[PDB]
């Protein structure tokens, strides 16, 4: 037979951003890097889902901070 | 938001994982919702029903029973709206179904596999997603 | 600045196994495919941790089934 | 093993042998806290710090908490049989101790092992730390990526 094993390794993507960049700008950077449309992108920092019309400074996102990407797919 | 004034909802707006605590994948159940107030209104099946069809194929549960179970857990404003009639159901509905039917779903998107649904479960299903456009859900991998 | 983004994508490993294979043998096949020592491997299927002295048939692991891998690192 | 034998007759533990996530429910990464344990009964016996204490050193560097306080915190949550045993003396502390420390201090740790990054600790936390692990042998824990 043949079986699958789901490894516990996580994947990180490095982005260069400015404190005044909006969330929509951050999403468009992940589209150019990984090919994910901003429609199906949901970014979470500090347990709260980040809003598209806010900047990184509004969420107190410092340098080397880690954001979590969650896929919201629809459509058948 | 429509669910703030949804007649079929009661209580404050809380994330799904707080209202229905399970071992969800991180931040996959943080979407805002409300506790259902009225029983099921028996909404018609969404025309774009490929998400229900894919879940039905994997779980051997009829699409009517899947859709009725959603109407017990989510308010009507999150079941039939502008997105539902134009784009179809979302993976958020998959998370609600996964809680209802105790399974974890693996979604093989165009960019890689992702997980939805509580991990403290036995049943496992596979869903394939294509960006398209338009996006489509299909059973299998 | 520069920030880090954690994607939700999952990595799978495919293994060629037989129903009579022991869990120790399964971990040995994972070492040969990924390079993880069997000591720091923990395999879970159907919510229960798999014991080394048991076989895939003991846990009723059919073909195309998926096992979850968890690493237990010491250090010285 | 999957069940440390001295745990079943540990005088410092009470209750049944249950996975860590059932006795101390948090938003752990899947199956990272499923290791079997028991609830601590007696207060801390003030066990000496392990000789191989890079894990405490790595966590201390990242969290600015002295290794003494980290070690004392473990003695309140875990029984002695899982804090100083054969594997502790010869190999040192494990990531399961890191999960317990993460629960006690409310952080999630990213472990950059030799084959990729791995997460331990509840996700409903704010503090984030980075720990590097090397298989070696001998295995070593170090702060940073």
């Amino acid at each position: 037979m043949q079986i699958l094993v789901r490894t516990p390794f996580v994947q990180f993507i490095t982005l260069e951003v400015e404190p005044s960049d909006t969330i929509e700008n951050v999403k468009a950077k992940i589209q150019e890097k990984e090919g994910i449309p901003p429609d199906q992108q949901r970014l979470i920092f500090a347990g709260k889902q980040l809003e598209d019309g806010r900047t990184l400074s509004d969420y107190n996102i410092q340098k080397e901070s880690t954001l979590h990407l969650v896929l919201r797919l629809r459509g058948x | 938001a429509p669910l703030t004034n949804d007649p079929t909802a009661i209580g404050p707006v809380l994330p799904f994982e707080e209202l229905h605590p399970r071992r969800y994948p991180e931040n996959t159940a943080t979407f805002l919702t409300r506790l259902r107030s009225l029983p099921s209104n028996h909404l018609p099946q969404p025309t774009l029903n490929c998400l229900l069809s894919a879940v039905s194929d994997q779980t051997k549960v009829s699409e009517e029973h899947l859709w009725e179970s959603l109407q017990t857990i989510l308010p009507d404003s999150q079941l039939s709206n502008e997105e539902t009639n134009t784009l179809g159901l979302s993976t958020e509905h998959l998370t609600a179904l996964a809680h209802l039917y105790n399974f974890q779903a693996t979604v093989y998107s165009d960019r890689g596999p992702i997980l939805f649904g509580p991990s403290d479960t036995i049943k496992r299903i596979d869903i394939t997603h294509t960006t398209g456009p338009p996006s489509h859900f299909s059973p299998g991998k």
